[PDB]
RNA sequence: GAAAUUGUUGAAAGGGAAGGGCAUUUGAUCAGACA
RNA sequence: GGAAUACUGCCAGCUGGGACUGAGGACUGCGACGUAAGUCAAGGAUGCUGGCAUAAUGGUUAUAUGCCGCCCGUCUUGAAACACGGACCAAGGAGUCUAACGUCUAUGCGAGUGUUUGGGUGUAAAACCCAUACGCGUAAUGAAAGUGAACGUAGGUUGGGGCCUCGCAAGAGGUGCACAAUCGACCGAUCCUGAUGUCUUCGGAUGGAUUUGAGUAAGAGCAUAGCUGUUGGGACCCGAAAG
RNA sequence: AAAUAUGUAAGAAGUCCUUGUUACUUAAUUGAACGUGGACAUUUGAAUGAAGAGCUUUUAGUGGGCCAUUUUUGGUAAGC
């Protein structure tokens, strides 16, 4: 007998694989999965990991995320890499040119892009253009800003949305959240 | 895949400490103390056998 | 399809056997076998025959004549732990020293030439017995135990 | 115990080296020689019961 | 290029003159060791002869054998003896003795078998069962180019040199002493020498300091 | 799927899960919102606060179409503009020949505003405005105009 | 034309139930390779 | 006075007998020996001899012998229980489906999303194609009348993966997304402040604050599907006394 | 006034130097708090150990207990 300290058979949980059996997707990680091993360079082990994640860890970047990336002092000439998809955004007219890659993109950034002298490859061809990584920006989405997000850790005194299916007046308001009906959260 | 054991194996007992050689050599194992004579104080012989 | 299909089959070719570091050495036999000296056989057809030891062969085995005038034992072998040695022994020069070996009993009812090279270096070791008293007889006797005795205390 | 750890670490810096910085558990009695010169040894037997009450 | 009959040799030369370095400080311990012991033998003579009484060192290591298997025990022992890596009966760890580990041992007792092991002890010891850790992984010594890969950067080429810093508690005792995995040592081959193992070893039992005769103990189950 | 579900893997095993000592039973709790000021209390009073009691004033026959009011920001004015028509607007920032968008009938009734224009003045006709997205638009030269 | 249960025939065992586990003996039975 | 011996301990001293094991399958490594070739017990068994190719050996089965083995299912702190159900066999026999939901994952598309009420069309309940609206999202917040999100490079500080530059290198700098802590700003609620004005009671700039909000602060959603969990339903299956 | 148990501390989130901001503070550039720049990596500031740490979402069963050593209350006592 052991007087075990950790717990036996634990798994290291983290993914090892897409839950995806998106058959290009198998195939881009295979790519990864070499880059990683035989180059150590981080930007290819920091691209396998972020090619395992769920679409809740894949959340957009847009297009006025990426031009305000541009406009950190050192970067404006740079591939720029998204492991999620890539959104259009109205709100920005100027776009620099740039070339950027990114898993899917939506109609509305290739306009934006193409259409300002900017390329959008796919990370394969992003791969061979940088193969060490060079010379690459990467860029994440905001996570904790979905819908769910402002419900986890609900309770007394931290103000949190309650879960909820018919919002205003008359709808959890009355007791325990004004003073005149008892108390307050 | 096989731990093969010195102080016996004498052969891996040479891989690893080659000096096990010039021990064996010079016996070393065995090495004579150079005689000394010094003798106990009085002092000390006597609270030994005090009652 | 009975059984669809395999998607692998292992490999029919045979990989080769791992370079070993096992090579031999000549044995160490125990001191108690020095030739002439006489044995007692535990095993085969000639169980409890007293026999004496010649020479050590290269297949590790060892030479024994009864002989033959004597205890009808033939030139044979023994195997080195079905046999026990005596603490009495007899002369070996005056007596053959090389003619034998492995192959003399590779055969290819009686064969004759046989019967000649076991009078050869019989009578030339019948004369070695004849010089101590009780001997032949002792060696014509074959060995039992009787009862009580107690073999880890019995010295030969 | 820093303000003076300092003062060390200047002088032990430049009049020279082996600074010993942070603090050690106590020790293991290092050899000794003591003498029964003056101090021949008492040589002491347990007591007999009684009462002396 | 080739560079195929131009490397061999400068390995060797690197690695024949190492081991050559070996044998030159194996050799400079044995006379340390021998010298080191003489010389208290002949401190004790001096203060017999002068009329003193020499006193040695208190001793700075000691090794440490769990005596007792893993259930019912309490909250405060089970974890120490976490802390020195015991945790599973019949198993060993060296501790260099000062103060936070002399109480450290004092809180264990009555669940080890512990006292002052010879040269001769650690030695067989690491040759037979020695094994160091590198990425957890267990791993058994059989070549000091394991031992220089992992405490050359503190000094620690050879076998022999490890086992000089564990019974001189070098400066770097501890991240070698750590190095080493527990002991996984068997049952005593003659055994316990008692009836009972769970009384103090002054109680006619096997738990706590037994001084110098953890030697006896320790090649048995070694 | 039922394949896909637990039951099956449950079959054998005696309570299905559901545990021997405290039983799947009927309604060990009360149907429905049973107990929520008495023993599901807690429940109620974190996770939803406000839940009892009334707050407001009350509204017979409120009709929402009467307070139909779609909002629309600053930060997304120039949406309502045609690419064909924004490829040759973005240029000539003219005061005379402004693009002028009848949000409207675009389908909002307030304009807020949150975002920043680029300065091409636009004449926007709506129904409601907040005060500083009007203190704006006349900023960029452009005019808010009112209609019903 | 199953099972429970039953007749006949055959083998076997059985000192106040029977059945099971490991191991082996006996019996019965199945197996075993190409200059 | 001078020896021996016991006890205890070391030896990388030598050596005899017995037992279980042979995993791996070209070569790579560390060594030893050697003047070299090369040889070795050095990153796991080979060699010689003999019997068997049918009944060696082994599997199954029944019996016998040694030791061992209470009756399962159930509630229970505790069941072999002098607790309950169960004489035997067959067949049947219990967490389903639906409405609306939480989390998680897969997928489409993405500041959008949802073809299937309906229309078109067909090889006819399929498939395929479409207009207008409608649902949710893109705005919050007040009980309401209402008002309604950039001082700033959409800010400051600390931490930050990756990327860039200097360096054989240890490192040093630069930039730093997600994420976390903190301090600000912005919108609404509140309570103050109450200018230019003026239909003398209307208007509410400006400036605030141990107050407050399911907010803004370069949008992330919508739809389908799955497991799991939730509520209403016969609601896992069988069971009242009653009304 | 013990023993056993118990709070905190053992550094880079550090120590100090000339001096910037404010509506708080002082008689007072007095202090308070927050800062630009500057000065110090072996033994980075006890020991020991770390199949690595920090963090989140969701949900099961459970919510009859019982025993032994020691401390212990009621009871003459108890398999209380
Ligand atoms: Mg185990
Ligand atoms: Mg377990
Ligand atoms: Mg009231
Ligand atoms: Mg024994
Ligand atoms: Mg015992
Ligand atoms: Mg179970
Ligand atoms: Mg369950
Ligand atoms: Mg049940
Ligand atoms: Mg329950
Ligand atoms: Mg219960
Ligand atoms: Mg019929
Ligand atoms: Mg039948
Ligand atoms: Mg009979
Ligand atoms: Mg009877
Ligand atoms: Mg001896
Ligand atoms: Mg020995
Ligand atoms: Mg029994
Ligand atoms: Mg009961
Ligand atoms: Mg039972
Ligand atoms: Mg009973
Ligand atoms: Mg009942
Ligand atoms: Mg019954
Ligand atoms: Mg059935
Ligand atoms: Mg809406
Ligand atoms: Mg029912
Ligand atoms: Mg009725
Ligand atoms: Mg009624
Ligand atoms: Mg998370
Ligand atoms: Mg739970
Ligand atoms: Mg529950
Ligand atoms: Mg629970
Ligand atoms: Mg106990």
């Amino acid at each position: 007998g052991i007087d075990h300290t950790s717990k036996q058979h634990k798994r290291s949980g983290h993914r090892t694989a897409p839950k995806s059996d998106n058959v290009y997707l198998k195939l881009l990680v295979k790519l990864y999965t070499f880059l990683a091993r035989r180059t150590d360079a981080p930007f290819n082990k920091v691209v396998l990991k972020a090619l395992f994640l769920s679409k809740i860890n894949r959340p957009p970047v847009s297009v006025s995320r990426i031009a305000r990336a541009l406009k950190q002092e050192g970067a404006a000439n740079k591939t720029v890499v998204v492991v999620g998809t890539v959104t259009d955004d109205a709100r920005i007219f100027e776009f620099p040119k740039t070339t950027v890659a990114a898993l899917r993109f939506t109609a509305g950034a290739r306009a934006k892009i193409v259409k300002a002298g900017g390329e959008c490859i796919t990370l394969d061809q992003l791969a061979v253009r940088a193969p060490k990584g060079q010379n690459t920006l990467i860029l994440r989405g905001p996570r904790n800003s979905r819908e769910a997000v402002r419900h986890f850790g609900m309770g007394p005194h931290k103000g949190k949305a309650p879960r909820i299916l018919s919002t205003g007046r008359k709808f959890e308001r009355a007791r325990g959240r004004r003073r005149s009906k008892g108390f307050k959260v | 895949v096989l731990k093969k054991n010195p102080l016996k194996n004498k052969q891996v007992l040479l891989r690893l400490n080659p000096y096990a050689k010039v021990f064996a050599a010079e016996k070393l194992g065995s090495k004579k103390a150079e005689k000394t004579g010094t003798k106990p104080a009085a002092v000390f012989t006597e609270t030994l056998k005090h009652d | 399809s009975a059984q669809k299909a395999p998607k692998w089959y292992p490999s029919e070719d045979v990989a080769a056997l791992k370079k070993t570091r096992k090579a031999a050495r000549p044995q160490k036999l125990r001191a108690s076998l020095v030739p002439g000296t006489v044995l007692i056989l535990l095993a085969g057809r000639f169980r409890g025959k007293r026999v004496v030891y010649l020479k050590h062969l290269e297949d590790n085995t060892l030479l024994i004549s009864g002989p033959f005038k004597v205890n009808g034992v033939p030139l044979r072998r023994v195997n080195a732990r079905y046999v026990i040695a005596t603490s009495t022994k007899v002369s070996v020069e005056g007596v053959n020293v090389e003619k034998f070996n492995v192959e003399y009993f590779a055969k290819e009812e009686i064969k004759a030439e046989r019967v000649e090279d076991q009078k050869v270096v019989d009578k030339a070791l019948i004369a070695e017995i004849k010089k101590t008293p009780l001997l032949k007889q002792y060696l014509s006797a074959s060995f039992s135990l009787k009862n009580g005795d107690k073999p880890h205390m019995l010295k030969f | 115990r820093v303000k003076a750890n300092a003062a060390k670490r200047a002088e032990a810096k430049a009049q020279g080296v082996a600074v010993q910085l942070k603090r050690q558990p106590a020790q293991p009695r290092e050899s000794r020689i003591v003498s029964t010169e003056g101090n021949v040894p008492q040589t002491l037997a347990p007591v007999p019961y009684e009462t002396f009450i | 290029a080739e560079q195929v009959a131009a490397e061999r040799a400068a390995r060797k030369a690197a690695n024949k003159e190492k081991r050559a370095i070996i044998l030159e400080r194996n050799a400079a311990y044995q006379k340390e060791y021998e010298t080191a012991e003489r010389n208290i033998i002949q401190a004790k003579r001096d203060a017999k002869a002068a009329g003193s009484y020499y006193v040695e060192a208190q001793h700075k290591l000691v090794f440490v054998v769990r005596i007792k298997g893993i259930n019912k025990i309490p909250p405060k022992p089970r974890k120490v003896l976490q802390l020195l890596r015991l945790t599973r009966i019949n198993s060993g760890t060296f501790v260099k003795v000062t103060k936070a580990t002399l109480e450290l041992l004092k809180l264990i007792e009555p669940y080890v078998a512990y006292g002052y092991p010879s040269y001769s002890t650690i030695r067989q010891l690491v040759y037979k069962r020695g094994f160091g850790k590198i990425n957890k992984q267990r791993v058994p010594l059989s070549d000091n180019a394991i031992i220089e890969a992992n405490l050359g950067k503190y000094g620690i080429l050879s076998i022999d040199d490890l086992i000089h810093e564990i019974i001189t508690v070098g400066p770097h005792f501890k991240q070698a002493n750590n190095f080493l995995w527990p002991f996984k040592l068997s049952n005593p081959s003659g055994g316990w020498g008692v009836p009972r193992k769970f009384k103090h070893f002054i109680q006619g039992g096997s738990f706590g300091n037994r001084e110098e005769f953890i030697n006896k103990l320790v090649k048995s189950m070694n | 799927p039922s394949r896909f579900t637990k039951t099956r893997k449950h079959r054998g095993h005696v309570s299905a899960g559901k545990g021997r000592i405290g039983k799947h039973r009927k309604h060990p709790g009360g149907r429905g919102m049973a107990g929520g000021q008495h023993h599901h209390r807690i429940n109620m009073d974190k996770y939803h606060p406000g839940y009892f009691g009334k707050v407001g004033m009350r509204y017979f026959h409120k009709q929402q179409a009467h307070f139909w009011k779609p909002v629309l920001n600053l930060d997304k004015l120039w949406t309502l503009i045609p690419e064909d028509k924004r490829d040759q607007y973005l240029k000539s920032a003219s005061k005379e020949t402004a693009p002028v968008i009848d949000t409207l009938a675009a389908g909002y009734g307030k304009i807020l505003g949150k975002g920043r224009i680029p300065n091409v003045p636009v004449i926007v006709k709506a129904r409601f405005v907040s005060k500083l997205a009007e203190e704006k638009i006349r900023a960029a030269g452009g005019v808010v105009e009112l209609i019903a």
